[PDB]
């Protein structure tokens, strides 16, 4: 239902571990969905290539991001540094939850995170925009390179892009 | 201590 799919190749140390496509619910949350879509294609002058999952915790979530202004942002939006959410439709009631990372409300639009587990303690907070439709096994494989403190023993970069639309 | 969610005390 006018849902864009964003496709990536997930690579550990540059070596393709697999590939993950995410269904963006643009019919529900058009702002936060098209935001990440325009980051990944980079038509807004950003071109998010090689996006490194540098912050991953097992039994929780695998979070990716970029080197551009890594301090305090590290993966800014088409709204720039940070923006406020459109509407809190999509709750974190499932696995593979693709949602852009934040410190809180009006601080969304810096990096992204994929909740490998159903993180329900993230309800009443920043809304989801997409979910892993294919490659959830690769997402939980990324999780296995992460550490409890947020450390990543392996350098998991988004090798390539090419959204299925 | 960064833009990102938390869990696991």
């Amino acid at each position: 239902m006018v849902n864009p799919t964003v496709f990536f190749d997930i690579a550990v140390d540059g070596e393709p571990l697999g590939r993950v496509s995410f269904e963006l619910f643009a019919d529900k949350v058009p702002k936060t969905a098209e935001n990440f879509r325009a980051l990944s294609t980079g038509e807004k002058g950003f071109g998010y290539k090689g996006s490194c999952f540098h912050r991953i915790i097992p039994g929780f979530m695998c979070q990716g991001g970029d080197f551009t202004r890594h301090n305090g942002t590290g993966g800014k939006s088409i709204y720039g540094e940070k923006f406020e959410d459109e509407n809190f439709i999509l709750k974190h009631t499932g696995p593979g939850i693709l949602s852009m990372a934040n410190a809180g409300p009006n601080t969304n639009g810096s990096q992204f995170f994929i909740c490998t587990a159903k993180t329900e303690w993230l309800d009443g907070k920043h809304v989801v925009f997409g979910k892993v439709k294919e490659g959830m096994n690769i997402v939980e494989a990324m999780e296995r390179f992460g550490s409890r403190n947020g450390k990543t023993s392996k350098k998991i970069t988004i090798a390539d892009c090419g959204q299925l639309e | 201590p960064e833009p990102g969610p938390y869990a696991q005390p």
